[PDB]
């Protein structure tokens, strides 16, 4: 009984952990791309502000 | 006369603003009184923006600037072979003038669509990983890309070294003249490089075009095009050339300096809107010519440095997009012991099989597939206690094929030696060999087949493929050798 | 009138005129050059001076050099004579086959069809390709985002599309190579010759080619889409056709506009794109549509920067797309051709109010079963296929047959394969998949449904397999 | 020729001349000042006006004040008279010991040696620093760079190198303080008087000092590296000798350039830097070199702004080096000093044909186990240790022992460690990491390997720890 | 003025983030083109020239000094950012504080691994050096091992000891506000911990123990404390006396 | 016109994301300083002045009303972005539609937890 319960539970736990990680990946990927876009724009605004001030 | 001569209005930061020169053409080479050259990049209503080929100290307000009937061309021909020159083709190796009998403009249009034919002929690097899984054909543009210090220059150097086996041979079709363009590197680095090629006896068929870190920006800007024209001499006269641009990140930085200082508008990462155009016109000049045009070719291996693996930064984006494929190198692979540090999952050659000999095509296809199957399961290796027999095998085969893609520096391989090594792996012979021993097995195995089995290697090369006979020979060499190895 | 070059700064040329100025978008012809140098007017700077963008390299230009105003935007040859021919952005032949002897020329800049000229109907453009027509069908006058790249039968699909639209709808095709790689443009051309969609010997060419190659200046790569589009518009407007326009690829159209915008000194917008990102795309895309006289339907290869679907470039493009065709390497390695991902491909007109309740219920039934089959695949790898309920056994059987009946032999591949190509009517596609779902062919073997056209051929293949 | 000041904004002064315009790079001398104020010509603006960068403060300057063209670039004293002296950017003594009585002077601006002047010889220079010697060794006459963000250990490392290599060096050394702490300059000076490599009483001094620190305006900081370099060039060429050049910190040359750049009228490049960053660095860096005439072993501390190695300034520097020692805040934070990233440090001589196959093999084995551990960390930090195979967890224990045996008490760092300084011979380094990898110390605890010299000290420490 | 006249001063710049913002404003309005983060290109120099002026003078210049504690406010805990690293790249060390530490009860909220002194034990009395000399590296290794040991399963004798010491030292470096401690009292307290006499005391009791221990030595052993303060060190005699006090007192405390 | 003449009108702005993109093009071409996501500083005001005009008038002003339904397009559900937050900070609540719900066939794909009406309750019939 012990092993049937344990292996069922590990399967469920790991399935849950796998799906959680999966959700965390998505979320971090969106965060990544929001930051990536911000970085490119910020850098560009610094250049233009520096240039226009001349 | 302000039609044929001008007067420096202002000078600083490698830009001379010149009054007059009413009749200058755009991009014309002009000359300052001191003898320094400059190129006319900005033609404006009241001034010419002239980019300075040297030190500003020698140009002062009011200096006379002349048109001379100058044309931005370079020496071209076999007389450049074995020589180290600067961006304008001047000898910098201290071995006297180039004996050049012909010249060619650095700025010329790439062959159009019609004069070309499909890329077909192998351009053999001698590097197992490349020739098998990222194969390059004559006329292709294949990018070498990765962070600093990941092995990029070495890919190119080993490719140049490899050609000796053909250039020494008797088949003129298979011969390949090499051009290494150094942009923005330090002089002693270039010096180590040519010493390497000299020692390898590769210099005799190599031209080194070098515009190093203290050369002025316009010179670094021209150097790739200069080397490119020297390569086109071979392309256009029924011969084959390979050019390495090491590297294009540095060339683009040099051009950005000029563009920003001319006050041309800045865009992403402060590059101008023509930096894509900069690289695209250079890389389209690599071509495979049809028979009516002599059947020659120019293959290009541009180099790009990424920053922290950012393949989506501006200049890598441009050059990835322009090229026919990419060989991606990675730091973590390097320190893991995967050297060459080629990411075999990401690396691509869109020319692909069309650029491979039958023998390689066979085993490389099997290896590609088994490495992909391995990659799917790879993360379950060091966390796999109770895996089924099937998945246990995919890992076993994967780790062994991966070990066989490792290669020492400065020792490029004949294609038949490559296939014989890959055979041992794809046919399962090493599946029970402890992975740490593979590189040792290969080195000894290869030494043995080269020594005792030249005839076998001959047949793998000649027959195009691996016959029933070659297959029976290898089976018996490998199994007997292996049992001796593990004895 | 005749003007004089007053400034040259890379691909930006300023020209002064003494009398009337060429309006914005006009084509100017630079005098005293070996080959045609066209400048397009971008701005009126004041003081009788226009700022232009060059359509070729500007090396060798002198201040005071003569420039002729053509009196119009770039005008290019249009008509049947363009079919099988390759032109550039300014309408010159680049295939070395002599002049393009059309009787009409047309300006590459035109306003989009007016509101009154719009079709208020939405109809499928039947492609004859089972996956596409059933699961993610093309809207007549719509835009389709094609995903994939290399090694997934992209060119073959493009060539089959050209073949099928000509066969089924009498409509010709235009291929616009935006940032075309010279090597690949050459190969595409001969592939089109070998497939027969282009014919050098007669007048049966189905496609006109327009190439804006990578080594050309930003202005040229920015405008080629328009040149291609203009060629297509002749077939819609003058010949009442349902036309196909391929744009390969749209990201390079956006990027060329970003480069031109930079050259003109315009402040870049978010992520570095042109501030005019949305209007550059809009003034182009809106020309592709169904009018009362006919349609242009556009298949557009999409490159997604940094794999970021929220990047301004794909986000701007996606506003215009009515469908996606996703070509997948995984699908190709299963031997499914065309390598279209049946779950990843989508269509906005997959709606009962547009394609009908029957088409909708069958498509949705195919999607569901395929989704369901994916859910069972983990259980197969664990418990085995003989441990499934009699309902689940049946969904695997049917799903797999459906997976195979979604494949289809192409006419354009008759050379390389030897098998006859199939163009399948929509009602037969619908019927075929309707019957597999209903369980009418549970008795037939799985492989009978592989590389077949209509459902009868799967019955005939089942019989032939002894 | 006499000129007049027409504009002053910060470090940037505009000067009009009625007759002969001074060429770019010329030193101009400002009249009516208490201490010498030099302006260096940067650009000819047109209309007989030159734009200059000042070498000292511009406070007190007045529009109309007279300026004399000297007729040449900044020229400084070079030769044996510089030994044991401190000089500033413009070659004035700043040690309060009177005139520098050289027979000759040299311009701080010079052409870089030609390609044909290059040497390709490269032999190991042993440091006694385990992590450097094992994984990324220095070469005699080579270009060495020490990269690090703020406060990771660049300067402590350069001082340990000065301590280990320069104290017993047979030739001359130059130390260029560039945009760094004045305190550190006074420390070094009195330390070198104490060791006798500087001698204030006789002629036995082996080191010349050149300083222009972060109390100085950008002009001084953008040129003081050249002053230091020009001194070393003399020793290299006009004695053909073995020269050591230490520069702390070469970033400050690039940064100084960025401070004046907008006032020089440049559109900025990316990350606020001058468009000329790379060519400026190139013309300077290519003079810092061994030639056929003589050898310079150059060691340069390289600051990494915001800890970002992709920052244009350090990123552009890498290509100029033959060995790179990259320091990491993440490693320092663990108390692992020196804070060398063993997976981001390189050397041109790290090659089995140069260092031999045993040294090469051990180094790569060390790097391999550390990368293997690195890829396991974040994975086992969530899924647990007990899920590892009994050979996978053996790479963990060995790697964590190897991380610590890479740490080392520095002699110069006693005020920070409380430990006595250790120097470890090359062969002992090899043997030690070779033995750990082989499993010879699986029984000893992690901490036994932390902050010691040779392997035997890890064995002895393990005993101390037992009780 | 004190620095040059034989006296010693301490200056606090609270804060330099706000000063750099005012400089930015002033520079922009002067039409000086913006650089990184819109600050002028020479925002490092703004602060470098200021802080270089804190200095220790030699006896010939009067032997006076000026010590500086500049203050910088970071955003979202990022000490690695541009402006913060600029100022770190000037000073002879930094004390880095974090909210996380603060709310967990580490107050003062000092991150040990990320903080440094660039003068070290040269700036300490011999007595403090005697008790604190190796503690900073030791605490860095402790925090690393405590993170690695997180999944509590079989730990060897060495790391368990490292852990027990570390967790207790952390309690000893906790301190309230407005009662700064005399050096000899700091030494007595740190002594009890680094010498291991507290290794078996429940970590939650350490703070209660310190305050009771301190009040005891202050009242009862003013002579021992006097000698340490005056001698600037822990002599063999002082050491013997301290050991006897902490061992016996702790035992009383634990009754 | 209806609002002020004792009648009731409903206006849909489909959509305000595209209008802000158009105003950004105008601003950048005018060389106005770019800010967050390269938008000008008056991009909030662009929308606020427009949405303030939707109003309920009292009987002394004819009792008419103008109801506004502005539309905003999010990128991958990011409600925290500049333009989405600007408009949330203007309107009297939001109806949020989720890609996840829509894909699952829950249509209208309203995320109930994320939707509000700040003022609509008093205008709901008792029967409802
Ligand atoms: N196959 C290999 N096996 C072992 N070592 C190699 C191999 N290839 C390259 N290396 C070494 O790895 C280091 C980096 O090689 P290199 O070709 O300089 O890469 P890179 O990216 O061009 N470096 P850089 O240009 O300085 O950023 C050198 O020390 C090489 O000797
Ligand atoms: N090898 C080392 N051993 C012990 N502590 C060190 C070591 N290197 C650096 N530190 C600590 O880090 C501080 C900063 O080191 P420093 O060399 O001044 O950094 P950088 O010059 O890179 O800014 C030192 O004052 C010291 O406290
Ligand atoms: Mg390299
Ligand atoms: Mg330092």
């Amino acid at each position: 009984e012990s092993t049937t319960s344990e292996q069922s539970a590990r399967m469920t736990a790991m399935d849950n952990a796998s799906k959680n990680a999966s959700e965390m990946i998505d979320k971090l990927t969106l965060t990544f791309n929001r930051t990536r876009q911000a970085v490119i724009t910020k850098e560009l605004i610094e250049i233009i502000s520096g240039a226009a001030a001349l | 006369d302000l039609e044929e001569t001008g007067r420096v209005l202002s000078i600083g930061d490698g830009i001379a603003r010149v009054h007059g020169l009413r009749n200058v053409q755009a991009e014309e080479m002009v000359e300052f009184s001191s003898g320094l050259k400059g190129m006319s990049l900005n033609l404006e209503p009241d001034n010419v923006g002239v980019v300075v080929f040297g030190n500003d100290k020698l140009i002062k307000e009011g200096d006379i600037v002349k048109r001379t009937g100058a044309i931005v061309d370079v020496p071209v021909g076999e007389e450049l072979l074995g020589r180290v020159v600067d961006a304008l083709g001047n000898a910098i190796d201290g071995k006297g003038p180039i004996g050049s009998k012909a010249r060619r403009r650095v700025g010329l249009k790439a062959p159009g669509i019609i004069p070309r034919i499909s890329v077909r002929e192998p351009m053999q690097t001698g590097i197992k990983a490349v020739d098998s899984l990222v194969p390059i054909g004559r006329g292709q543009r294949e990018l070498i890309i990765g962070d600093r210090q990941t092995g990029k220059t070495s890919i190119a150097i080993d490719t140049i070294i490899n050609q000796k086996r053909f250039n020494d041979g008797t088949d003129e079709k298979k011969k390949l003249y090499c051009i290494y363009v150094a942009i923005g590197q330090k002089r002693s680095t270039v010096a180590q490089l040519v010493k390497r090629l000299t020692d390898a006896d590769a210099m005799k068929y190599t031209i080194v075009v070098s515009a190093t870190a203290s050369d002025a920006a316009p010179l670094q800007y021209l150097a790739p095009y200069s080397g490119c024209s020297m390569g086109e001499y071979f392309r256009d006269n029924g011969k084959h050339a390979l050019i390495i641009y090491d590297d294009l990140s540095k060339q683009a930085v040099a051009y950005r300096q000029m563009s920003l200082l001319l006050r041309r508008p800045p865009g992403r990462e402060a590059y101008p809107g023509d930096v894509f155009y900069l690289h695209s016109r250079l890389l389209e000049r690599a071509a495979k010519m049809n028979d009516a045009f002599g059947g020659g070719s120019l293959t290009a291996l541009p180099v790009i440095e990424t920053q922290a693996g950012d393949v989506s930064a501006y200049i890598p984006t441009n050059v990835i997009s322009i090229t026919d494929g990419q060989i991606f190198l990675e730091t973590e692979l390097f320190y893991k012991g995967i050297r060459p540090a080629i990411n075999v999952g990401l690396s691509v050659s869109r020319v692909g099989s069309a650029a491979q000999t039958r023998a390689m095509k066979q085993v490389a296809g099997t290896m590609k597939l088994e490495l992909a199957q391995y990659r799917e399961v790879a993360a379950f290796a060091q966390f796999g206690s109770d895996l089924d027999a099937a998945t246990q095998q995919l890992l076993s085969r994967g780790v062994r094929l991966t070990e066989l893609l490792k290669q020492g520096q400065y020792s490029p391989m004949a294609i038949e030696e490559q296939v014989a090594v890959i055979y041992a792996g794809v046919r399962g012979y090493l599946d029970k060999l402890e992975p740490s021993k593979i590189t040792k097995f290969e080195n000894a195995f290869l030494s043995h087949v080269i020594s005792q089995h030249q005839a076998l290697l001959s047949k793998i090369r000649t027959d195009g493929k691996i016959s029933e006979e070659s297959d029976a020979k290898l089976k018996e060499i490998v199994t007997n050798f292996l049992a001796g190895f593990e004895a | 009138t005749t003007g004089r070059i007053v400034a040259v700064i890379g691909a930006v040329v300023d020209v002064q005129f003494d009398e009337g100025l060429p309006p914005i978008l006009n084509a100017l012809e630079v005098q005293g050059r070996e080959t045609r140098l066209v400048l397009e007017v971008a701005q009126h700077l004041g003081e009788s001076t226009v700022r232009t963008i060059a359509m070729d390299g500007t090396e060798g230009l002198v201040r005071g050099q003569k420039v002729l105003d053509s009196g119009a935007p770039i005008r290019i040859p249009v008509g049947p004579e363009t079919l099988g021919r390759i032109m550039n952005v300014i309408g010159e032949p680049i295939d070395e086959r002599g002049p393009i002897k059309t009787k009409q020329f047309a300006a590459i800049h035109a306003e989009a069809p007016e509101f009154v000229e719009m079709s208020v109907e939405q109809e499928i453009l039947v492609t004859g390709i089972k996956v596409v027509d059933l699961l993610a069908p093309y809207a007549k006058g719509g835009k389709i985002g094609l995903f994939g790249g290399a090694g997934v039968g992209k060119t073959v699909l493009i060539m089959e599309l050209i073949n099928n639209v000509a066969k089924a709808h009498g409509g010709y095709s235009v291929f616009a190579g935006v940032g075309e790689r010279t090597r690949e443009g050459n190969d595409l051309y001969h592939e089109m010759i070998e497939s027969g969609v282009i014919n050098l010997k007669d007048a049966t060419s189905k496609v006109a080619l327009v190439y804006g190659q990578m080594n050309e200046p930003p202005g040229a790569r920015a405008r080629v889409a328009l040149t291609g589009l203009t060629v297509a518009e002749y077939f819609r407007d003058q010949e009442g056709q349902d036309v196909l326009l391929f744009i390969d690829n749209i990201f390079r159209f956006t990027q060329a506009g970003s480069e031109v915008s930079a050259l003109l000194g315009r402040i870049p917008s978010a992520v570095g794109y042109q501030p005019t990102l949305a209007t550059d795309m809009g003034t182009m895309q809106e020309r592709i549509t169904t009018t009362k006289k006919g349609s242009i339907t556009s298949v557009q290869a999409i490159y997604v920067p940094a794999d970021d679907l929220t990047d301004p470039a794909p986000a701007t493009t996606f506003a215009h797309l009515d469908a996606t065709t996703v070509l997948s390497r995984a699908i190709a390695e299963l031997g499914i051709y065309p390598a279209v991902d049946p779950l990843d491909s989508t269509s906005r007109i997959m709606d009962p109010n547009i394609v009908g309740s029957e088409h909708y219920d069958v498509a949705r039934g195919v999607q569901k079963i395929l989704q369901d089959y994916k859910s069972l695949q983990d259980i197969i790898a664990i418990l085995g296929m003989d441990e499934l309920s009699e309902e689940d056994k049946l969904t695997v059987s049917r799903a797999r047959k459906i997976q195979r009946f979604l494949s289809q032999p192409f006419q354009v591949a008759e050379v390389f394969t030897g098998h006859l190509g199939k163009l399948v009517p929509l009602k037969e596609t619908i019927k075929g998949f309707q019957q597999i779902l209903a369980g009418e062919y549970d008795h037939l073997p799985e492989q009978a449904f592989y590389m077949v056209g209509p459902i009868e051929e799967a019955v005939a293949k089942a019989d032939k397999l002894a």
